[PDB]
RNA sequence: CGCAAGACGGACCAGAGCGAAAGCAUUUGCCAAGAAUGUUUUCAUUAAUCAAGAACGAACCGACCGGCGAUGCGGCGGCGUUAUUCCCAUGACCCGCCGGGCAGCUUC
């Protein structure tokens, strides 16, 4: 069990030389929420000495590094944050990806199905009755998942995000999510049993 | 040279402003014998009195 | 609520 | 002044590649993969392996006079995910920990416009 | 021997941002330079192409406006043949209350037509040296924006 | 609904209604006398003209057909008739 | 040309710079050289930085300014009168000379039709032209009451000096690049 | 870095538009067709619904009078802004009004 070492200003003085920038767009129905939480997001990013600007006229979210910043990768984590906020992800969930342990993935599902009514039906299947299947996915994966429009946003450990992308895309491919959710349950309990770890799990996996 | 240029443009702009104000007063306002003058200052676009427009 | 219902080159610049 | 180079960091979920070239990107200076450091297929994409690969590339650059690097982060792209791998964060950190100066950060993940 | 270092040195393309080529110019515009000759530890380059950054292109495309694109093939006076691309967006007026600002199809074609001749006329009359001097501040895009105000107001016009 | 007298409609009501939906049909078009520049002879032109009208004396283009009312040339003087 | 392409403080930005002189197309029979006047050979006005030939000394050395046509940014605030455009052009001549001597320390003389600039021993004659000026000169309101467009000798002359001449100069400049012997043949033919 | 091949036409893209339905999305040229609107033009009952027959064809309830908002096209009128017309073109915004549409919310 090895954890990544922490990075501080001591590790490099004035590490950054040139300033990098990233910009993202948001719809107007998200404009109101971003307006109140902007005092909060600028406070969070100022800890890493990276600036943010909310352009109301352009409808854009812009983050750019400065001369004080010492961590080069934090701009990537800063760009990922503003993308989630435009996708209606709430502030507390969105800021958590700034920590190194958490990752993010935005999955575009609009292009899969030409027919709009077919697309809506399978999206409702992914959420399921009372949102149970989504949270059944959420608990097994240990990742926070939100479905908004034609995008599915998931954040968490890297192994979790790989599982999310498979099942979410598979739902658009007209194979039922219940098959994938039950498949994950079998996989979890097999991980508990140390025996036959090298042996194949194909027999234990359910078959149609 | 600069004084003459500024002097002429000051006089030229004053003449242009007077013509625009006079035309703005005269737009609409039918006169005696019932004549209304068609101008470009109205809201309906008009056919220009040019050779190119007539041939087109 | 009651109210509601009721020099020469400078021009080129 | 600072002598500049271009560093490409491909970070798949399976493996991490760190590759340094010149400004034009045609001449290879040093390329180390995650598999060359750890002798296990489990840990080819591990952050520990990427940090070891970054240090070996970084130590290579100093005797050649290379002092500053431009970084091009890239994921698998295409029909697959557009998320940087676990090794991306550790490798970028290790390059700065080795004393190498950092230029501009750009993502060069190939994004398809028409889905297949 | 039997192979020349300059042969491998020639034909290399460098992607340099205009901020690294001009003292106070913008940074979202990039230029392509290709090495043509070697002069004793001195590689000499020439103009090869021009492009915009990915983030700048993504930010301009909004949701409630119309996008107009045009392309031409024009030859300069000195024999260089170029292909130029432009993008434009319809602009909402200050006093406008309507949510959407769309231009009709015939208005789009009239805008697209005026896009073509302006690039055509401003390149075939001049040479490669003069064209690059126009591209650095993008005076071509400003000229297109002024000429298209009569048909439909436009913003973010760029080559 | 508002109370309207079908027998005696209001002055602003009949001019606002469609020409076929009035009590008695009445067109919205009219005839006018136009005087071209160059020669001051008077020509009678229909308001919703569908063909270009030329002065008989001097063959000058008077009006250009449009979707609705015909557009008159600049400098011409017009008067409604009747 | 690069100095003009970047000059600041002008109400209208520079849109095009074109040369219209035989020197710039390699067809001058005797090419010029940079010159430095002698102070004692002349007398000085001291109100303007301009020298005058002396009565007793022989004729001074001949210097021919080279014509350069400059087009500004298009705008709709220009006058629609023929003689009024002449006034705005003269103002642009004065403004161009004032800024050039302030930013780069170049000797400039402003005239109602051109500006003379001394740089590196060479003398350039800068002319500012307006795009719609030839169209204004073609406006002829006829007695019967209809305004038309007809070619005029003044209008034809203006189109030749500002539009046709730069095109031929640039076209012949490119031709010399492929054929280095074109300059010798053309200059000998004139002689 | 360059070349070749097979698909596909994102973002812009809307409960918007078009077609009898099934269906229809890069640029440009060409050929025929069409809805609505405008009309003091023309003919004068030439119409409606339909078994048979013919063309095409993916892979609560009822013609139940109305109203209010937006929306697409065409037309009319208008205080003001905004560009401006060699050719090409006479528009962008705001307000009121009349029609036939795509849909909502209400009523009888
Ligand atoms: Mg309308
Ligand atoms: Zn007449």
């Amino acid at each position: 069990g090895w954890k990544e070492p922490a990075f501080s200003k001591e590790d490099n003085p004035r590490g950054l030389l040139e300033e990098s920038s990233f910009a993202t767009l948001f719809p107007k129905y998200r404009e109101a929420y971003l307006k109140e939480c902007w005092p909060l997001v600028q406070k969070a990013l100022n800890e890493h000495h990276v600036n943010a600007t909310l352009d109301l006229i352009e409808g854009s979210m812009t983050v750019c590094t400065t001369k004080k910043t010492f961590d080069p990768y934090i701009i990537i984590r800063a760009r990922d944050l503003i993308k989630l906020l435009a996708r209606s992800v709430s502030f507390e969930q969105a800021v958590r990806i700034l920590q190194d342990d958490v990752a993010c993935d935005i999955i575009k599902i609009g292009s899969l199905v030409r027919n709009k009514e077919r697309f809506v039906k399978r999206r409702q299947r992914l959420i399921g009755p009372k949102g149970s299947t989504l949270k059944a996915l959420e608990l097994l994966t240990n990742c926070y998942i939100m479905v908004q429009g034609n995008t599915v946003s998931a954040i968490g450990p890297f192994s979790g995000l790989k599982e999310v992308r498979k099942v979410v895309l598979d739902t658009m491919k007209n194979i039922h999510p219940i098959y994938n959710i039950k498949s994950l349950m079998i996989k979890r309990e097999l991980a508990k049993d140390s025996e036959l770890r090298s042996q194949s799990w194909e027999r234990f996996l359910p078959q149609f | 040279l600069r004084v003459e240029v500024d002097t002429f443009m000051e006089a030229y702009d004053q003449k242009i402003a007077e013509e625009e104000a006079k035309a703005k007063e005269e737009e609409g306002v039918p006169d005696e014998e019932g004549w209304v003058k068609v101008t470009r200052r109205g809201r309906r676009p008009v056919l220009p009195r040019t050779e190119a427009a007539s041939l087109r | 609520e009651q109210i509601e219902r009721l020099s020469a080159l400078d021009r080129f610049v | 002044e600072n002598v500049f180079g271009v560093c490409h960091i491909f970070a798949s979920f399976n493996d991490t590649f760190v590759h340094v070239t010149d400004l034009s990107g045609k001449e290879t200076i040093c390329r180390v993969t995650g598999g060359m450091k750890v002798k296990a297929d489990r840990d080819e994409s591990s952050p520990y392996a990427a940090m070891l690969a970054a240090q070996d590339v970084a130590q290579r650059c100093k005797e050649l006079g290379i002092t500053a690097l431009h970084i091009k982060l890239r994921a698998t792209g295409g029909n697959r995910t557009k998320t940087p791998g676990p090794g991306a964060q550790s490798a970028l950190r290790a390059l700065a920990r080795s004393g190498m100066k950092i230029g501009r950060i750009e993502d060069v993940t190939p994004i398809p416009s028409d889905s297949t | 021997g039997t192979k020349i270092a300059s042969d491998g040195l020639k034909g290399r393309v460098f992607e340099v941002s205009l901020a690294d080529l001009q003292n106070d110019e913008v940074a979202f515009r990039k230029f392509k330079l290709i090495t043509e000759d070697v002069q004793g530890k001195n590689c000499l380059t020439n103009f090869h192409g021009m492009d915009l950054t990915r983030d700048k292109m993504c930010s301009m495309v909004k949701k409630w406006q119309t996008m107009i694109e045009a392309h031409v093939d024009v030859k300069t006076t000195d024999g260089y043949l170029l292909r130029l691309f432009c993008v434009g967006f319809t602009k909402k007026r200050n006093n406008q209350i309507r949510k959407t600002s769309y231009a009709q199809h015939q208005q789009v074609r009239q805008i697209r037509k005026k896009m073509m001749e302006i690039m055509t006329r401003e390149v075939q009359t001049n040479d490669l040296k003069e064209v690059v001097n126009k591209l650095i501040p993008d005076s071509i895009g400003k000229d297109i924006e002024k000429a298209c105000q009569s048909i439909y107001p436009l913003h973010d016009v760029f080559v | 609904p508002l109370a309207k007298d079908l027998l005696h409609p209001s002055p602003e009501e009949e001019k606002r209604k469609h020409k076929k939906k009035r009590l008695v049909q009445s067109p919205n078009s009219y005839f006018m006398d136009v005087k071209c520049p160059g020669c001051y002879k008077i020509t009678t032109v229909f308001s919703h003209a569908q063909t270009v009208v030329l002065c008989v004396g001097c063959s000058t283009v008077l009006c250009q057909p449009t979707g609705g009312k015909a557009r008159l040339t600049e400098g011409c003087s017009f008067r409604r008739k009747q | 040309s690069r100095l003009l392409w970047g000059l600041e403080g002008l109400p209208l930005t520079v849109s095009a710079v074109q040369g219209a002189h035989p020197v710039l197309r390699y067809t001058e029979v005797f090419p010029p050289t940079p010159v430095r006047p002698a102070f004692s050979f002349y007398e000085t006005l001291r109100e303007r930085s301009s020298l005058l030939p002396r009565l007793d000394k022989p004729c001074p050395a001949y210097v021919e300014p080279m014509t350069v046509v400059c087009h500004l940014e298009g705008s709709g605030q220009w006058p629609q009168d023929a003689e009024a455009v002449q006034r705005v052009r003269a103002a642009f001549q004065l403004r161009l000379a004032e800024l050039l001597t302030q930013q780069h320390g170049l000797q400039c003389r402003a005239t109602a039709t051109h500006t003379d600039v001394l740089k590196d021993g060479f003398v350039f004659r800068i002319r500012v032209a307006y795009q719609r000026e030839p169209q204004i000169l073609k406006e002829v309101q006829s007695p019967e009451g209809m305004i038309s467009l007809r070619d005029t000798a003044a209008s034809l002359r203006l189109e030749r000096d500002t539009r046709q001449l730069p095109l031929l100069t640039s076209a012949l400049h490119g031709l010399q690049q492929q054929h280095p012997a074109f300059s010798g043949v053309a200059r000998l033919a004139k002689r």
